[PDB]
């Protein structure tokens, strides 16, 4: 109840797991003959809590005299109806995805990777690669490259030179570059 | 939440959510049947934009 | 030189942000193949599934694995389930009889036996007798197997490779990249001697000082090719035939998955011309990335053989793919397929009766045209809401939403709430005036002032094991409570 | 609740299947009913004063 101050900050991918009660799987919402929350979806039970206080979807536990029990039957913990409103889960994306306020609003991805932000959108959108580490002296990093000079220097090098597209590049430039570093050359 | 002659009425988000759950299910069947690059670089475009 | 065509486009654009737009740029460099280049592809993608039929002849056990599965289910006396669906399947280039499951069976037991013979005589290679072991390949090519249980088949060569990879790195990575053994020289031993310990000595036989000092993991780095030598004791084949399948079947599934990538991209316009019939539900983009699932279905199943083009097949898997997505997603509260195609007969049947009748149809009329009764009928019409939303502005200035008025129609009243904790502490007061044990059990059976309700056996199981004046002392309670001390009581009557 | 098993215990009012939701008259308005119209479903009987 009583706090001091509001700490704002990122959220890791691991702090978000660590607010989620469990993964949605489905977009389904409810049942359209009978209005129950179905399994794994958006209103899923087993995930955000019980629709009515002291009950599970199916009724084998009721009125409190069950309060600490989960029901095997279904998977919904008899609890209150108020844990709705305060429980998250989380969705597993397939493939990274990047964050429209940290690209957008202006850029505080392009002002950490010194990349203008008319030429990252190139890479967003799957029209031009990108080079991650350029091992032969030949390219240089965040280098880009469009798909017809792209397959010249795949023949010319092979294994010799790191290039993707997509928000999978620029998850991977991120990661490279050593924040200390840059620090003690500025 | 129900309204009353039969009728819901929803809020914006719960469609926003759907288009990103559906749009992911999908990307991991294009990584499955091994589908060609041209299909799965949209997919990944698509959810980028959900 | 379709492509150099883009480049004197992209770095010219005018900045597109529309995908649909980004989209149809791809698949327009890929141009139309007519007529031949169906002919020329299908016969590719042939030529790469058969050369995985050439890879599985090459087993010695992938013979016996269609054999003893069979052995399963012939023991109980009749077997006609989904197992036996998936077996043999022989093609005439389905019912299956029992009087061919001998027949055919004839030559596959009788080749069975004989192939053992010509390799146990004169050695593995014997050159009259690898000419009956291609013969042994020739008496499976005439089957065609059911491609669920063939998947098994192709993790028996997958896995049997990987199990060896991962037993290739494991030596990799614990004395290798401690020890530090050149690959020069030791890429010459596994195809030198690859039998005995002899080739490890030999190393320790030239001076090399490095590999003098494998005695402290003298108990632990052949132990790891012990797992490689079990390999050849329950597969039992030789380490130059086993490379000779994995390389061969890897250019069976590279000239299939090239020929594949042909048919699906040449085509794709196939897809972005039926997709657009069905925009308002879904979305523009989602149709046309639900018919490239359908159109990679229509060519696994396409054959050039029957002499029809191939839009004239694979309009039909596009025109599923798309539809079923309609019926699966596009929906909040989803429908299933089976309600959704009576809701559209409904809406079919409506227009027609809007053409001849010129006036809506009631649906005590409407219910002859479906051959339905007029409660199905008016609980098909009971489905007919979508959501609204809660931010559709019905105020017709932007202040006010559909949202701002939907009550909270659950918690409690605080009249509700302050005429309970009132009747928690009247109760408290009349049973602290009645006998202290005609007050617990009061308190015990209706679970006041506790968190459970117990039986007249629960309570008889405690105090005395009375049950039928456990009955009578709390109906004698209910005289001592019945109109001087329910004057209070009585006005909780009126809720 | 506990408390209120009681009471139904004590006095033996049961509550049925039936729930009061009559249309009452709007508070602070004192009025005089000039007309009454009653609509029905097709099928569904109608009331005597139907």
């Amino acid at each position: 109840e009583e706090f001091d101050a509001i700490k704002i900050a990122l959220a890791s991918p691991d702090m978000i797991r660590s607010w989620s009660f469990g993964e949605v799987k489905k977009p389904e919402t409810i049942n359209y003959r009978t209005f129950k929350p179905e399994r794994d979806g958006l209103f899923c039970a087993r995930i955000f809590g019980p629709v009515k206080d002291y009950e599970c979807l199916c009724g084998k536990y009721k009125r409190l005299k069950h309060r600490g029990v989960i029901c095997e039957k279904c998977g919904v913990e008899v609890t209150q109806t108020k844990v709705r409103r305060e429980r998250m889960g989380h969705i597993e994306l397939a493939s990274p995805t990047a964050h429209i306020w940290f690209l957008k609003s202006l850029s505080r991805i392009g002002l950490l990777l010194d990349m203008p932000l008319r030429d990252i959108e190139r890479v967003l959108y799957f029209e031009s690669y990108v080079v991650i580490e350029g091992g032969m002296t030949n390219l240089e990093r965040q280098q880009i490259l469009t798909e017809e000079q792209y397959l010249d220097a795949l023949e010319e090098f092979g294994d010799e030179f790191d290039a993707k597209m997509g928000a999978e590049a620029i998850q991977a430039l991120l990661k490279s570059m050593d924040l200390e570093q840059e620090c003690e050359q500025l | 939440v129900p309204l009353d002659g039969g009728r819901f009425a929803t809020s914006d988000l719960n469609d926003l959510y759907r288009r990103v759950i559906n749009r992911n299910n999908r990307l991991k069947r294009l990584l499955d049947l091994a589908a060609p690059d041209i299909i799965v670089r949209n997919e990944k475009r698509m959810l980028q934009e959900a | 030189a379709a492509a150099q065509v883009l480049s004197s486009v992209e770095s010219e654009i005018g900045r597109t942000t529309d995908p649909v737009r980004m989209y149809m740029r791809e698949m327009g460099t890929v141009e139309l193949l007519t007529r031949e280049g169906e002919i020329d592809i299908a016969k590719r993608i042939e030529d790469g599934i058969n050369q995985v039929q050439c890879s599985v002849a090459e087993y010695p056990e992938a013979i016996t694995y269609l054999l003893e599965q069979y052995d399963r289910v012939e023991a109980e006396e009749a077997r006609l389930s989904d197992l036996i669906t998936g077996f043999v399947d022989p093609n005439a280039e389905n019912s299956i009889d029992p009087e061919l499951a001998r027949e055919k069976f004839a030559e596959l037991r009788a080749q069975y036996v004989v192939t053992r013979d010509t390799i146990k005589a004169k050695g593995r290679s014997h050159a009259t007798a690898q000419e009956e072991i291609l013969k042994l390949s020739e008496v499976f090519k005439q089957f065609r197997l059911v491609p669920k249980q063939f998947d098994y088949l192709v993790n028996s060569m997958r896995v049997m490779m990987d199990r060896v990879r991962t037993q290739e790195r494991l030596i990799m990575k614990l004395c290798v990249e401690q020890c530090k053994m050149p690959k020069k020289n030791f890429i010459t031993l596994f195809t030198g001697n690859e039998t005995s310990d002899t080739w490890f000595n030999a190393a320790i036989a030239m001076n090399k000082p490095w590999s003098e000092k494998l005695h402290d993991v003298s108990e632990e780095v052949h132990r790891a090719l012990q797992k490689l030598q079990q390999i050849e004791e329950e597969t039992g084949l030789t380490i130059e035939q086993v490379k000779d399948i994995n390389r061969r079947m890897s250019i069976g599934e590279a000239k299939a998955r090239r020929a594949k990538k042909e048919m699906v991209e040449a085509n794709l316009r196939l897809v972005i011309s039926i997709a657009k019939k069905y925009t308002r539900g879904l979305q523009f983009l989602d149709l046309i990335q639900e018919g490239n699932i359908g159109l990679m279905k229509a060519v696994d199943k396409f054959e050039y053989r029957r002499g029809y083009k191939f839009s004239t097949y694979a309009t039909w898997w596009i025109r599923q793919a798309i539809t079923r997505s309609i019926a699966d997603q596009a929906r909040t509260i989803r429908i299933p397929v089976h309600m959704i195609e009576t809701i559209n007969k409904l809406n079919r049947i409506s227009r027609q009766m809007l053409q001849e009748m010129g006036r809506e149809p009631t649906p005590e009329e409407l219910a002859e045209r479906m051959l339905m009764p007029e409660d199905k009928i008016r609980k098909v019409l009971k489905i007919a809401k979508e959501p609204i939303s809660m931010e559709t502005p019905i105020g017709d200035d932007e202040d006010s939403h559909l949202g701002d008025f939907i009550e909270d129609t659950t918690l409690e009243l605080p009249l509700d709430s302050a005429t309970t904790e009132s009747l928690r502490a009247a109760t408290h007061d009349v049973l602290a005036g009645l006998t202290a044990r005609e007050a617990k059990v009061l308190r015990m059976r209706f679970g006041i002032d506790m968190n459970t309700d117990y039986t007249l056996e629960e309570v008889g199981k405690q105090f005395d094991v009375t049950r039928e004046r456990i009955r009578q002392i709390e109906a004698k309670a209910l005289r001592k409570l019945r109109p001087s001390r329910s004057e209070v009581l009585r006005s909780f009557l009126d809720d | 609740t506990p408390e209120e098993k009681l009471l139904r215990a004590i006095f033996g009012e049961k509550a049925s299947d039936v729930k009061d939701s009559s249309l009452r008259v709007p508070n602070g308005v004192s009025g005089t009913v000039i007309d009454v119209q009653v609509f029905t479903r097709d099928g569904v009987e109608k009331d005597k004063r139907a």
